[PDB]
């Protein structure tokens, strides 16, 4: 429909004839100066936003978002034209392919009218590379959201890497020398898979029929750095009643090793298919990359926060089909929010649940990873792998940032007992399938439930002999309750009238306080985790004070209550986070009694 | 050789205008595309019978010719869409049209669907049972040639293959914004198993879906859908062009007569305090005792009522019983009842359903090496039944995955890069005689048969039946055995038995099947008295929790909540009678306390 | 993408043909004074 050596002279035109008022308002030819670098090897990739060519041209950049892959070709042989002119030093031959380039251009120069096939590639005539960044205009499209019509188009996503390959060199260029003449052959490549090359379609042999026979050779050939990995739904985007979808990914070029599995990363690309028959070819898709980032109300809200019992309100939002547990309830919300890691400390409050069954440990989880932004549900894969060679973040990978509600923690395995313990210890992830100690960052909290082995909990037993977990590991918890189902007919009665009221009205009873929706509990988290408050010293003396107190109470304590500088630890991440919930950068003796209070209870549980 | 101008299509295309031009008319067409402008879908739902009424003529020949007149109607369609808005027609390289209402012969099954009907138009009703991944088909591959600086197309449509060269032999590289793709899936519907004959042959359908098409439908649904019956090129393979998919819901109604509606009524109407053990003794009535067991199976059937939560807490209304008894007990008899009377049930042994086992798996077709997510056992029962026998047997993947749908009722999968997520809600009647046999009333059902703690707790019951070898007992029983044994037909002259078939008080099993079914329907709703009884009573069993089968706990109370409104379902009484708390709270003590 | 297939690029006969070349070209008739 338009005329495409057009589109490079407009291109040709933007790229030599646009600038920005830099730093300081410095009139500045910005592309013209990376051309000028590109030129004398200083650059290798040029990343161009589209919006500057919208300052200009948005039809030309609609143009380009119907159709990428073509423009992207337009814009690099538009480069391709221009550099030779912003040559201006003769700069070290970079490695052997720019000598071998110019011994190239040289013997094409020796060379007058010549067939297309006697001629170089624009592939080879590289050693840069081009890459676009979606506009702003372009809201980022949910990888479910991809459909079959956007092929083709350049679409800008989100998500989290669930997996990546190591580099590789990826051919482009397939360079061949002739058995028994001097005509070089060359060969640019699409597919991930090709015949090569056998007999030389050069113009002496042919004419001679020796059958000049090919023998490929890596140094004339050109290859790319080149990268395979997956992309997840991200978890706010996924609906409630799915799961998270996956897409590929191709990476190559300066956008390899910019990528991690668990980052929460955002890709700008063109979306494509490819070929590894019914009414038709069915082909499986990719999103070839482009860009790669790594990413990280109303009055009454203020008034809401103001409230004494709001951050209690909130407490009571959490799971308000769930009766009782309340200073439970209380706990997570503090989980929720997490701590400081003020400066390194871990910001992370891990707890774990033990108790009966029967007593909403697993639908509480439920309602915990509904709400967390970044949320995990297992029970015991959990922890990374290396598939076949790639490796795969496991569940814990994919909390970074966020909560793995791990079920069912009796039955874990114990290996995975030593790889959470990892996490507790450094918040890493440590594993060799093949002997290769591959660490991951893992920072999430880890909100652990198990069940007592045979049947409900007895106290005469002591704790880890009702149940059958690591002493140690289970002291690394910030926090620890054990919930009992003990028969007290008054309380019993309670929780089966609440029961029957959610039967007959499919509702909870009504409360003191109406639950919140979750969005705008997230939206309380999100503004809570926006502080980071600070302990004066003067607090310190005061909770020092406690914390001996309550020491000697272990020391008079016939049983061991696990006492410990890593008490101290977790009620300075309890304080502080609690401060957050105050929505003060100043932690207060109200906080730090309170959270000696939980942690009272936590060992007024194990009575 | 260029066609110029059909008369025959420029009517057909011009009447398919008229049709869709509703103005001065109801407007009801012209608000749909206009709703449809605004939803942006571009496929139109279109009731035939109302073409019916605006024109018969045309009706039949869509109905009759498929392919063509559906392309003059799309026509139309998306010239009516350009009429509304120009710019939003062109936003889209075509649109669809999606027929609906009464197809009076064209509605048929996949058991009926013979090759008479290819190249018509059918209503097909079924279960999807496998189903193929999202694909992107290309329909029109468009090319550049830099040597000739020229554009070419290429359709498929219908219709080495791919262009890649020019004819001068120039190279063509493709330009994928230009060229369309579309999403594209496969699915295979079968009759609905319940009303399927055991003598015939599966006769299971193929699907075809495109566009929107696509994701709407997943193994395990209910679904009617109208498309455009085809062959293959080659004895041909033949498919369903997908026109339109409603998933029709799997409550359904019971059709039957009012005879059988009036029968059940006056039936219900005559004694409601003993219908429920009236069906009990009658339920089983080869089987001789286990009269608590009967009770349970069947609340079973009822089924109590799933409350789904502002939350999105879907606390179910199935019930699932387990049976663990000694062998020569009537288990297996006593599910093959269950199987002749239960509205909605599917058997299945411990090993399952042959390489999908009884939860869906995912299966490599081997005719193509094509992936294909196919439903199983479990799924298919949703909002059923399941009977298992040899439970104990059951494998370990499936151990774990009876965790899900136990506690969801919904199975869960992510293997081969495949995510789904199947409805799997259905009422489970587990059945396992103790390992080695002989029973020892000493340790835990567990310990006798090794079910890890935990679908105990998930089972709503469980019940044990030990061959106790009580003299009256086996006295009883005996005479019981004996009876039926020497029990000849009414007609007959204690002489030939019944002819070798080459084909497969007390109440009528299928009166049973057919007033249950009813019962299913009935949606009974809590009572405050009966809420404030059953309080006291989980309370009491608390208090008698005190003595030390498993501990009452929160699941023993929302079973009693399902078991009350089974009992009311019984009596089809829409409020739960102090007597349904009542029978439920004693069945219950059975249960836990011999 | 697997949808494109670019085109491959690059006593003896074509000595022989240099020999003719030479020849009509570099061939001299004549003489010194001519
Ligand atoms: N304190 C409680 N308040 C309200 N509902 C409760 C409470 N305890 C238990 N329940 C109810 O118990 C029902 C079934 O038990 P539940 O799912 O809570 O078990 P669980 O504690 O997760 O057990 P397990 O860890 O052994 O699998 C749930 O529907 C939940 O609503
Ligand atoms: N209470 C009973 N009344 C009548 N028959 C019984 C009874 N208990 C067992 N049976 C007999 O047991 C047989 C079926 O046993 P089955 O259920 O297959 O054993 P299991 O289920 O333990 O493998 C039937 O033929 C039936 O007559
Ligand atoms: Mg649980
Ligand atoms: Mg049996
Ligand atoms: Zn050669």
């Amino acid at each position: 429909l338009k005329d495409y050596a057009l589109e490079k002279e407009k291109v040709k035109k933007f790229l030599q004839e646009f600038y920005q008022d830099d730093e300081l308002g410095k009139k500045q030819f910005k592309y013209g100066n990376q051309l000028v670098r590109l030129a004398h090897r200083e650059q290798v990739a040029l990343y161009v936003d589209l919006d500057d060519v919208a300052e200009d041209d948005p039809e030309l950049v609609d143009s380009i978002c119907e159709n990428a892959r073509r423009y992207a070709k337009l814009f690099a042989d538009a480069v391709q034209e221009l550099l030779p002119q912003y040559k201006e030093r003769e700069v070290v031959n970079k490695d052997v392919l720019d000598v071998y380039i110019e011994h190239r251009l040289m013997m094409e120069q020796r060379s007058m009218v010549r067939s297309p096939q006697n001629q170089y590639p624009a592939e080879l005539m590289r050693r840069f590379e081009l890459y676009f960044q979606g506009p702003s205009s372009n809201k980022p499209r949910v990888i479910r959201e991809v459909r079959a019509d956007s092929v083709g188009k350049l679409v800008t996503v989100r998500g989290i890497v669930t997996r990546v390959s190591e580099v590789k060199p990826k051919m482009v260029v397939a360079t061949y020398t002739c058995d028994q003449c001097g005509a070089e052959t060359y060969q640019p490549i699409q597919s991930p898979t090709f015949m090569p090359l056998i007999m030389c379609p050069s113009q002496e042999c042919q004419t001679n029929r020796s059958g000049g026979r090919l023998y490929l050779q890596t140094r004339g050939s050109r290859f790319i750095k080149f990268q395979e990995m997956k992309m997840q739904e991200h978890s706010d985007q996924v609906p409630v009643g799915n799961i998270p979808r996956s897409i590929t990914v191709l990476v190559e070029g300066e956008n390899t090793r910019i990528a991690q599995p668990g980052d929460h990363v955002s890709v700008t690309g063109i979306f494509l298919p490819i070929l590894r028959v019914v009414q038709g070819l069915l082909s499986e898709t990719y999103l070839e990359a482009h860009r790669i980032v790594k990413m990280n109300l109303t009055r009454e809200e203020l008034r809401q926060i103001a409230e004494e019992d709001f951050y209690e309100k909130l407490a009571a939002s959490i799971a308000p089909e769930i009766y009782g547990h309340e200073d439970v309830k209380k706990a997570l919300l503090l989980l929720l929010v997490g701590g400081v890691d003020q400066s390194k400390i871990r910001g992370n409050i891990n707890i774990c649940l033990m108790g009966d069954p029967g007593v909403a440990k697993s639908q509480l989880l439920s309602y915990i990873d509904r709400l967390a932004p970044r949320s995990q549900y297992t029970t015991g894969g959990l922890t990374a792998a290396v598939l076949r060679l790639t490796l795969e973040g496991g569940a814990l990978v994919l909390a970074d940032q966020g909560v793995c509600c791990i079920d069912e923690f009796d039955k874990m395995a114990e290996a995975d007992r030593t790889a959470i313990h990892e996490v507790m210890e450094q918040q890493t992830i440590s594993i060799a399938k093949a002997g290769i100690l591959t660490t991951l960052n893992a920072r999430c909290s880890i909100l652990a439930a198990a069940n007592p082995a045979y049947g409900r909990y007895n106290p005469r037993r002591s704790l880890e002999q009702n149940i059958q977990l690591p002493a140690a590991l289970l002291s690394r918890f910030d926090l620890l309750w054990l919930i009992q189902d003990r028969p007290d007919r008054d309380n019993d009665l309670r929780l089966a009238q609440h029961i029957t009221y959610v039967h007959q009205h499919s509702r909870q009873p009504p409360s003191q306080f109406e639950p919140l929706d979750m969005k705008l509990m997230r939206r309380y988290i999100a503004m809570c985790r926006e502080k980071q408050p600070m302990v004066p010293e003067s607090l310190a003396d005061y909770i020092t004070a406690a914390y001996v107190e309550m020491r000697r109470e272990a020391w008079a304590s016939k049983d061991a209550t696990y006492t410990s500088a890593r008490t101290l630890l977790a009620i300075l991440r309890l304080s502080t986070a609690l401060a957050r919930l105050r929505m003060v950068d100043v932690v207060e003796k109200e906080d730090v009694n309170e959270a000696i209070r939980l942690m009272e209870m936590s060992k007024d549980s194990l009575l | 050789t260029v066609v110029l101008d059909d008369v025959e299509l420029r009517e057909a295309q011009r009447d398919y205008l008229d049709f869709l031009d509703d103005e001065e008319d109801q407007g009801i067409y012209q608000s749909k595309v206009r709703e449809l402008i605004s939803d942006n879908q571009y496929r139109l739902i279109v009731n035939v019978n109302d073409l019916r009424r605006k024109n018969e003529k045309r009706a039949n020949r869509l109905l009759n010719n498929a392919f063509e007149e559906l392309v003059a109607f799309q026509r139309a369609l998306k010239d009516f869409v350009a009429s509304i808005d120009a710019t939003y027609a062109k936003q889209y390289e075509e649109f669809y049209v999606g027929l609906e209402g009464s197809f009076g012969s064209k509605h048929v099954s996949p058991r009926t669907l013979t090759s008479c009907f290819l190249s018509c138009v059918v209503c097909v009703e079924g279960i999807v049972t496998k189903c193929s991944l999202v694909r992107p088909k290309v329909v029109r591959s468009v090319h550049y040639c830099p040597a000739t600086k020229k554009t070419i197309e290429r359709r498929y449509s219908d219709l080495s293959v791919y262009p890649t060269k020019d004819e001068e032999n120039n190279p063509l590289e493709t330009e994928y914004g230009l060229s369309v793709y579309k999403d594209h899936q496969t699915i295979t519907i079968q009759e609905m198993p319940e009303k399927a004959p055991a003598g015939q042959l599966p006769r299971s359908v193929d699907v075809i879906l495109d566009d929107d098409l696509v994701d709407k439908a997943k193994p395990g649904d209910r679904v009617q859908v109208v498309g455009t019956y085809r062959c293959l090129p080659g004895t041909f393979r033949t498919v369903l062009i997908a026109c339109n998919v409603k998933q029709m819901s799997k409550d359904a109604q019971p059709s039957f007569s009012a005879e059988d509606i009036a029968k059940i009524k006056k039936f219900s109407k005559t004694r409601s305090k003993d219908i429920f053990d009236q069906l009990a003794k009658s339920l089983a009535p080869s089987i001789h005792g286990h009269d608590y067991v009967k009770k349970a199976i069947l609340c079973l059937l009822l089924g109590g009522v799933e409350r789904d939560l502002e939350n999105g807490s879907h606390i179910r209304g199935d019930i699932n019983i387990l049976l663990i008894g000694d062998p020569s007990v009537a288990k297996s008899q006593l599910l093959r009842y269950v199987l002749c009377t239960a509205p909605r049930a599917i058997p299945t042994t411990g090993r399952g359903s042959s390489g999908v086992g009884l939860t869906a798996a995912v299966t490599t077709d081997q005719e193509t090496g094509e992936r294909r997510l196919e439903a199983g056992a479990m799924v298919l029962a949703d909002r059923g039944v399941v009977c298992i026998d040899e439970f104990d047997k059951m494998s370990d993947m499936d151990r774990t995955a009876i965790h899900e749908v136990m506690e969801q009722g919904r199975v869960t999968i992510a293997k081969a890069g495949i995510h789904a997520r199947l409805n799997a809600r259905c009422s489970v009647l587990a059945a396992a005689n103790p390992v080695y046999g002989r029973y020892d009333q000493y340790k835990t059902p567990m310990e006798n048969i090794g079910l890890q703690d935990s679908l105990l707790s998930r089972f709503d019951l469980l019940f044990i039946m030990l061959d106790q070898m009580d003299p009256e007992q086996d006295r009883e029983i005996s005479d019981h055995v004996l009876r039926m044994h020497r029990y000849r037909a009414p007609g007959e002259q204690d002489g030939d038995a019944m002819p070798l078939g080459s084909a497969v008080k007390m109440v009528s099993a299928a009166f049973m099947k057919k007033y249950i079914h009813v019962a299913k329907i009935i949606k009974p709703v809590l009572t405050q008295e009966s809420a404030t009884y059953i309080a006291e009573e989980y309370s009491r069993l608390r208090s008698q929790d005190s003595m030390s089968t498993s501990p009452v706990t929160a699941r023993t109370l929302e079973t009693l909540i399902r078991l009350a409104t089974a009992h009311a379902k019984a009596r089809m009484s829409k409020t739960v009678d102090l007597q349904d708390a009542e029978e439920a709270v004693e069945l219950v003590q059975y249960a836990y306390f011999k | 993408s697997g949808f494109d297939d670019p085109g491959i690029f690059y006593a003896r006969k074509s000595q022989l043909q240099r020999r003719f070349k030479e020849f009509l070209r570099q061939y001299r008739v004549g003489t010194d004074r001519t």
